[PDB]
DNA sequence: TAGAAAGCT
DNA sequence: AGCTTTCACCTGAAA
């Protein structure tokens, strides 16, 4: 069934923070990517069986994180990337405000 | 400041035209929202959606791709403070239930 | 159900937007993407070491990925690349590319105005990365000459020599995908009367952009790290992997490649024409022809719905669907796949009202209850109850559909040979039926209210309708003239609490919208309440006793 | 999940330069002379001598045994068997590295006592050398100031041949006669 | 060498352990992971110091599962080798190719060529030995090696060394 | 930065959301076979054990109330008034 | 302040920013005929001192940007001779509170 | 449009109303800091009527033989007469009630007395009456100090904003301004004693309830007011259509407004 | 389906 | 400079 844009809105009005996440992720979409800590991209070769994780073209074999995002966003990211845009994802912050 | 008063007067006048009653605060907020930027910032594709809120938040209304192309060009940094950007990322929004963090205190956990 | 990964699990706190550096595109790429040939190793069903898996993502399903060993679910795609024969404008940046030229010298790469001009230092002052560029542009568009010497920040007699280059600046306009200028000229001080009308090559603009000082471009929209202006022009094109452009491989010996798989092939094809065209006996006009064709294919791949008419249609008359169009709202990625989603654990049926239902309840048909499942953790509290639901089966009401071990493997209670002989274990999950008094989210689109979605109490009933209490009609805007409603089931003890503690029908009784209660006594009850409470209305003892008993909390008095 | 440090530096996109490590005291980014203790305060790098180190571990492992039996309420060849006992009690055993480290430290230790090691630490921390040099001068026994300035090439101009030769004489006097 | 580095690990507890013997488990889980560990960044993490005063901090309960993340602030003894470092160690193995020397937790290997020419291999000896016109290097002997280069390798940091230079070799 | 317990300014009373979240948290934890801090007087639903834990103010949870700027105020469920 | 009848030529107006720290203002006689401040909908706007402002900002943990903004050109900002960065405490009477204090920083 | 324009606004832990940027929209939610749910249209008795009727209802003069409270009202009535000290506390009272009236007539200029306000005071006194079995014959156990002072004290406890400093504390006053006007209007000495006929326990219970009832009424930080308000203006606009001088009105005027349309359909001045 | 914000002669 | 030229449109359910 559809939990459309309007349904999301009442869920916000309500404050049901987790319930909104649950519908969007667990009760739907939800995927697990491996991202590089240098260039916040899905570049990571995740051989999660031999515990090796690399991002050649960073040569990073250390600063790798695991993130949970909707498979649509994973898609959206790759889509924008294919159109020469870098949607870099960072697990830390720097601005503060 | 007078512009704001007129803006609400005229807003309220529509709500009360149908006879219906909406509590002051609501219209007051929309009026205040349009007002705060310094002038009459419209509830349009080029009025509010033109402000400095996050790229992912703004892209979720009207200039979807066009926004994301400018995002890349001016190398924008998304706050991930907005509801929308969290919905997109599939993270618990900082809304109601998510506006604060929960912690265990080993101290009290020992007291009991 | 994705496997355990060592990698520390975190959340996104920042999204750093930027542009792909052709150097990055190369580095990150697990292959190039040399052939337009899809796959079929010379008709042999299996991917070609040229397009869609020359290390890439993975088709086949019963085939692990060529780079990471994961395969299908667990394996996001791995990007590819295509070294273009000649640089091409990115269709989106086409305007900014032009607006950048309009601001800088088309020969030396220095800003057409600087700190020596008053209005410029004032426009340069502006803190906003877009508003700065806005003012900078409107100022520099009209400056048609790169100045060698400018009057000093003190006197007009002693003119300060800023940067060099005297060159006249072209007047740019677009011919759709082509940037063409018109240099003012001089001939006996006047002329134009007839100017110099040369078209600006991608490669020239590219070179001028490279020469734009870091300081200069940072004063314009740009950023030396993530978005240099030179990166608006495409040299190395990133090839998206299968997940993006799936091969919908129907039956067996039959393809079903995505529009984008054909558009990239079109680009590949267009590139090899231009590559050999210029390596071989270059008939020069035929190059500026094979070039413009590549600039088009790469253009329409990203955005097919451009102003300059040619719709670039698939050989079926139908236009080729751009990446841009996928993202474009009310359906498509952002709006329809991310802000809105199709969801599991949801039910919809025709609604009809019940007077012998409590306000906060919802009649749920036995079929829908037998379909909808809650994941419960085998705790010493329920350990007993749960085994009985598990024993009960997925076919008979208070029962369960699955048992999920610690081992993260599903037990299909429906078919499993051990459906009886299944002793539980704490920490396991019993996916049980939706039972009486579980919280659920009831909904009626519209959905213009905080109130158009409320949390109810399940009360399983016969017959195929959702049975709601009549007084809770008004806040949904529901009627029973053919109306259907949605029901969503929470999954965590956490999300149940969310519904129960915030979104429940009794909590919603008083509307913040209008500071007045949003539900009341309606229809039959409203009609009969007048009719009952007139001075004239009297009830005989026989009935009084029945009326009394009918009230559930009656004192017994 | 792995361990992090006090050094917070944000290398956003700009990966490298990974300038090699040498005895040009160009140690890691992590192994900076100017490091930071997790109380927020800046602190000089901690480098140890094979004994300053042996005594550190032994002590911490000993106080662990103390705390473990507290929470339970409700001669070189001879020191090797002695340490082997403590490790079997405090360490996970699977940590074969610490076992090897303790045997190496027990056999290659220059100073037997906490008084001796204490006194060594005084003598050496007078010099104003970079903790690495200071530890290496303590853990390695040298005679000629040349023997030293060759093995610790980081010294070279940092100290008078005679003065270093004075320290080396004093260090030799300290060496606990096994 | 042998450093005292201040470090921090992010450990995630399951709610089953939200009892009073919590700090007790957390501290023992830290020592599980961290102690014995080997990173290229900090080298060998051999021993966790000041067990009694390990900094727990408040643990933030994770949004969709009861687990709570603790950044356990700590301090330990680390051994991270470097090029140019002079190390005292004992031989382990011996071949035509060279000899492997045990220096603390790690092994430094010395090539037949990273040795002075006069020191020749002798296969016909129990166990194998490297014989010079003065001294003999064999399985139990002590050596002072100059680390020429390091390789960060999973559970170890192997290295190559020289005994050809002055003031180096057997001792 | 972390506002000190004395300099605290937020509602001394627990927000409708905090209450919903602590009950939801304890319930999820209790369910995940966590240690129950109260006498289950025949109780078997984690959400009712959660309310019981909350009614005796015997929940070891701490609300970190972040402020617009970033600074925050730490409050205990043991100290937050429940007029809700 | 220079109250002009009909116009000030662009020749003359170039002399307006010439003499700092002193500031020059121009008001069209025709605008002044009626006082805008006296109007029903225009409430009490008050200039804040550098100290008053520093405190307002501190007390509400604000960055100057985070403040509701008054335009430089605002009929009231002109009346009061507001300058970029100066704050106005705006006091309106509320149908909800009785009296409400707003704040506007300049642009 | 309204929702996408407001979504990110909510009450933060300082009673402020801010967006994703954290830019202040409102300083205190709905210029009073109250949740709309806990508000009922209450009557500001003080505002209307003759200055004569006002005098009759609120004036206590322990120095005049006719304007004292008859000892039928309270036990103290006999001993209360002529007390200059107490009469300064009532002069204090009546001088504030007058001040209040002049202010109310400044705000609601048409003299409209019915305003949506928290804590139903009418009900509290009504409920106290049956809760305590108030004898509309016998005299009260209250003092003039019991009333005048107790109400003054309750007011200091009606907290919306907490912070210790002028900026915040002065803002606290401002938020509670109108409620207090009503509180004083409905809890004046003559009123409490003649009309309500409350005992001390009754009056002490009325005060403890207004206190609690008020504190319940304040907005909860986290409250998603962006969407709340956007849907509150949004939903009615839909039932204007989706169901069954001459100026442009309804959906088109609303559309005209939100867009901030320059060239409007029916422009007009009201001179 | 019609309304403003770019840029045109 | 002023007219021209240029650039989103309700929610879920259906075949
Ligand atoms: N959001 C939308 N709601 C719609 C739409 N079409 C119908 N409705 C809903 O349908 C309902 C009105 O239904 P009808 O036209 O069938 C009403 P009926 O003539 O039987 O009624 P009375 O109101 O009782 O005189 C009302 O709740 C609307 O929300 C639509 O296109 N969009
Ligand atoms: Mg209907
Ligand atoms: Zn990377
Ligand atoms: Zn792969
Ligand atoms: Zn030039």
């Amino acid at each position: 069934l559809r939990f459309g844009e309007m349904e999301r809105d009442c869920m916000i009005a309500h404050g049901a923070a987790s319930f909104l996440k649950e519908r969007l992720m667990e009760a739907s979409d939800a995927f697990r990517v491996h991202i590089c800590g240098i260039c916040g991209l899905m570049t990571v070769i995740a051989k999660l069986n031999h515990n090796q994780f690399e991002c050649k073209g960073c040569d990073n074999k250390i600063d790798i994180y695991q993130i949970h995002i909707p498979y649509a966003a994973k898609l959206l990211f790759q889509e924008l990337m294919a159109m020469n845009i870098t949607p870099r994802l960072y697990t830390d912050r720097s601005r503060d405000f | 400041e007078a512009g704001r008063a007129a803006l609400y007067k005229e807003v309220y006048n529509v709500i009360a035209s149908d006879g219906s009653y909406v509590n002051y605060r609501h219209m007051a907020l929309l009026v205040d929202v349009m007002t705060t930027q310094g002038g009459l910032t419209s509830v349009t594709r080029h009025g509010f959606n033109r402000s400095n809120t996050g790229a992912l938040m703004r892209c979720s209304f009207e200039e979807t791709v066009e926004i994301l192309f400018e995002a890349g060009a001016s190398a924008e940094l998304d706050d991930c403070r907005g509801v929308s950007e969290n919905v997109i990322l599939g993270q618990m929004a900082p809304i109601g239930t998510g506006a604060f963090d929960v912690m265990i205190d080993e101290e009290s956990l020992v007291k009991y | 159900g994705q496997q355990y990964s060592s990698a520390p699990l975190r959340t996104v706190k920042e999204v750093q937007f930027g542009l792909f550096s052709p150097e990055e595109v190369r580095a990150i790429s697990v292959a190039k993407i040399r052939f337009p040939e899809t796959m079929d190793e010379t008709q042999t069903r299996a991917k070609i070491g040229g397009l869609n898996d020359p290390r890439l993502g993975s088709i086949d399903r019963n085939l692990k990925c060529q780079t990471c060993q994961e395969g299908m679910n667990e394996c996001p795609g791995h990007f590819g690349h295509i070294d273009l024969a000649k640089p091409v404008f990115h269709v989106g940046f086409i305007a900014k590319i032009k607006k950048v030229c309009e601001c800088v010298c088309m020969h030396c790469g220095k800003l057409l105005l600087d700190e020596h001009n008053e209005l410029m230092r004032q426009a340069l002052a502006i803190k906003d990365s877009k508003k700065r560029f806005a003012a900078i542009w409107t100022l520099c568009k009209t400056k048609m000459v790169c100045e060698t010497d400018v009057p000093s920040e003190d006197d007009p007699t002693q003119l300060v020599s800023r940067g060099g280059c005297g060159n006249t600046q072209p007047t740019i306009r677009k011919d759709g995908l082509k940037l063409v200028g018109s240099w003012k000229k001089d001939r006996a001080t006047g002329d134009a009367d007839e100017p110099e009308l040369r078209v600006l090559s991608t490669e020239e603009i590219l070179n001028i952009f490279k020469h734009i000082s870091v300081k200069d471009f940072t004063s314009l929209g740009f950023n030396e790290v993530f978005s240099r202006p030179e990166w608006m022009i495409l040299t190395c094109l990133p090839v998206p992997p299968p997940p993006v452009r799936p091969s919908i491989s129907f039956n067996e010996s039959q393809r079903g490649e995505d529009d984008l798989t054909f558009k990239l092939a079109d680009i590949l094809k267009a590139n090899i024409s231009l590559e050999t065209l210029e390596h071989n006996g270059a008939p020069h006009h035929a190059i500026e022809e094979a070039e413009s064709l590549l600039q088009f294919h790469v253009a329409t791949y990203m955005d097919n719905d451009i102003a300059g008419q040619p719709q670039a249609l698939q050989k079926s008359g139908r236009p080729v669907k751009s990446i841009r169009a996928r993202l474009k709202g009310k359906e498509g990625r952002i709006r329809g796949n991310l802000m809105g989603k199709r969801v599991d654990f949801s039910a919809r049926t025709v609604i009809s009202g019940d007077p012998n239902l409590e306000l906060d309840q919802v009649g749920v048909p036995k079929s829908i209850a037998k379909t909808l499942t809650y994941p419960e953790v085998v705790t010493p509290y329920n350990i007993d109850r749960l085994t009985q639901l598990v024993r009960n089966g997925p076919n008979e009401h208070p029962g369960a559909k699955y048992v999920i071990r610690d081992s993260g493997d599903r037990i299909d209670l429906r078919y499993s040979k051990r459906a009886g002989d299944i002793q539980l274990q704490y920490g396991w999950k019993v996916e049980r039926h939706i039972m009486d008094n579980d919280p659920v989210l009831f909904n009626r689109q519209p959905s213009l209210h905080k109130m158009s979605m409320m949390a109810h109490r399940v009360k399983v009933i016969p017959y195929s309708t959702f049975r709601l209490n009549l007084s809770v009609t008004s806040p949904y805007n529901a009627d029973f003239d053919g109306d259907e409603m949605n029901l969503h089931v929470p999954q965590s003890e956490e999300t149940r609490a969310e519904l129960s503690q915030l979104c429940a029908v009794p909590l919603q009784i008083v509307s913040p919208q209008s500071n007045k209660p949003c539900m009341g006594i309606v229809q039959d009850t409203l009609c009969g309440i007048r009719k009952l409470t007139l001075r004239d209305t009297f009830i005989e003892l026989d009935q009084v006793l029945n009326m009394l008993y009918w009230v559930p909390d009656w004192d017994g008095v | 999940v792995s361990t992090s440090t006090f050094q917070t530096r944000r290398r956003r996109l700009k990966k490298v330069e990974e300038e090699e490590n040498a005895a040009t005291l160009q140690l890691g980014q992590e192994f900076q002379l100017k490091q930071i203790n997790h109380q927020g305060e800046e602190e000089e790098l901690i480098a140890l001598n094979l004994s300053e180190a042996r005594l550190v571990i032994k002590e911490a492992l000993v106080e662990r045994r103390r705390a473990f039996k507290r929470s339970q309420k409700k001669t070189r060849e001879k020191e090797l068997e002695s340490i082997d006992v403590l490790l079997e009690q405090t360490t996970g055993g699977n940590n074969k590295d610490l076992k090897n480290t303790m045997q190496y430290l027990t056999n290659f230790s220059r100073f037997r006592d906490q008084e001796t090691v204490g006194a060594v630490i005084q003598l050496l921390k007078s010099t104003g050398l970079h903790p690495f040099e200071v530890a290496q001068l303590g853990s390695l026994a040298c005679d000629t100031a040349d023997e030293a300035k060759t093995l610790i090439p980081s010294l070279n101009n940092k100290i008078s041949d005679d003065e270093l030769e004075r320290i080396l004489k004093e260090l030799s006097n300290l060496e606990t006669l096994y | 060498m042998f450093f005292i580095k201040d470090l921090s690990l992010n450990i995630t507890l399951h709610p089953s352990f939200f009892g009073p013997r919590m700090k007790q488990y957390l501290k023992t889980k830290l020592l599980e992971e961290v102690e014995g560990s080997c990173t290229g960044k900090f080298g060998y993490i051999l021993c966790v110091l000041d067990y009694d005063n390990i900094d727990i901090q408040r643990g933030r309960i994770l949004p969709t599962d009861g687990s709570a993340e603790f950044n356990v602030k700590y301090r330990a003894v680390v051994f991270k080798p470097f090029k140019g470092e002079v190390v005292d160690g004992t031989v382990v193995s011996c071949s035509q190719h060279g000899f492997e020397v045990q220096v603390g937790p790690m092994k430094v290997f010395v090539t037949k060529h990273l040795m002075p020419q006069d020191l020749t291999f002798n296969a016909g000896s129990n166990p194998p030995s490297y014989q010079s016109s003065e001294d003999v290097i064999t399985i139990k002997s002590r050596i002072r090696v100059k680390i020429e280069g390091c390789i960060s390798q999973v559970s170890s940091i192997h290295a190559i060394g020289s005994i050809k230079e002055d003031y180096l070799g057997a001792i | 930065k972390a506002i000190p317990k004395d300099q605290r300014a937020t509602t001394p009373y627990m927000t409708k959301y905090e209450r919903a979240r602590i009950l939801g948290t304890r319930a999820l934890q209790i369910s995940m076979n966590a240690p129950v801090f109260v006498d289950l007087e025949g109780e078997t639903d984690p959400l009712r054990i959660a309310m019981k834990e909350l009614a005796e103010k015997k929940i070891p949870l701490v609300i970190r109330r972040y402020l617009p700027d970033g600074s925050f105020e730490d409050w205990s469920v043991e100290e937050l008034i429940v007029d809700l | 302040i220079f109250v002009y009848q009909n116009n000030i030529t662009p020749s003359a107006m170039k002399l307006v920013p010439s003499i700092p720290p002193a500031t020059i203002e121009t008001f069209n006689e025709a605008a002044l005929v009626v006082n805008i401040t006296h109007h029903e909908l225009v409430p009490k706007h008050i200039r804040l001192s550098s100290d008053e402002k520093r405190e307002l900002l501190k007390r509400y943990r604000l960055k100057e940007s985070q403040l509701p903004r008054i335009q430089r050109a605002d009929p009231v900002a002109l009346y009061l001779g507001l300058k970029r960065g100066e704050v106005v405490k705006i006091i309106r009477k509320s149908e909800t509170s009785g009296r409400y204090a707003s704040y506007r920083i300049c642009m | 449009r309204l929702v996408k324009a407001l979504e990110d606004i909510m009450v933060h832990y300082d009673n402020t109303t801010r967006n994703s940027l954290g830019n202040v929209i409102q300083f205190i939610y709905g210029e009073d800091g109250m949740d709309a749910a806990h508000i009922e249209k209450q009557s500001l008795d003080t505002i209307g009527g003759s200055d004569a009727a006002f005098e009759k209802r609120y004036r206590v003069d322990l120095l005049n033989t006719d304007h004292t409270l008859d000892p039928s009202l309270l036990e103290s009535g006999s001993e209360i007469l002529g007390d200059l000290k107490l009469q300064v506390l009532l002069d204090e009272e009546y001088k504030q009630l007058v001040k209040d009236r002049k202010f109310l007539r400044e705000v609601f200029v048409d003299g409209e007395a019915n305003w949506p306000l928290p804590v139903n005071i009418r009900r509290i006194i009504q409920n106290a009456q049956q809760t305590f079995h108030i004898d509309h014959t016998k005299p009260s156990d209250l003092t003039i100090k019991d009333i005048v002072l107790g109400v003054k004290d309750l007011q200091e406890n009606l907290l919306v904003l907490r912070g210790k400093n002028e900026i915040i504390q002065n803002a606290q006053r401002d938020a509670v301004t109108l409620f207090c006007c009503l509180l004083r209007s409905r809890l004046a000495t003559r009123r409490v004693l003649q009309e309500y006929r409350l005992t001390k326990q009754a009056f002490d219970w009325v005060l403890s309830n207004i206190e609690a009832q008020f504190l319940r009424s304040v907005v909860h930080p986290g409250e998603m007011v962006g969407v709340l308000a956007a849907q509150s203006i949004g939903e009615p606009a839909t039932q204007m259509t989706l169901n069954t001088k001459k100026v442009t009105s309804g959906v088109p005027r609303l559309k005209e407004i939100l867009n901030v349309a320059k060239n409007m359909k029916t422009p007009s001045l009201t001179v």
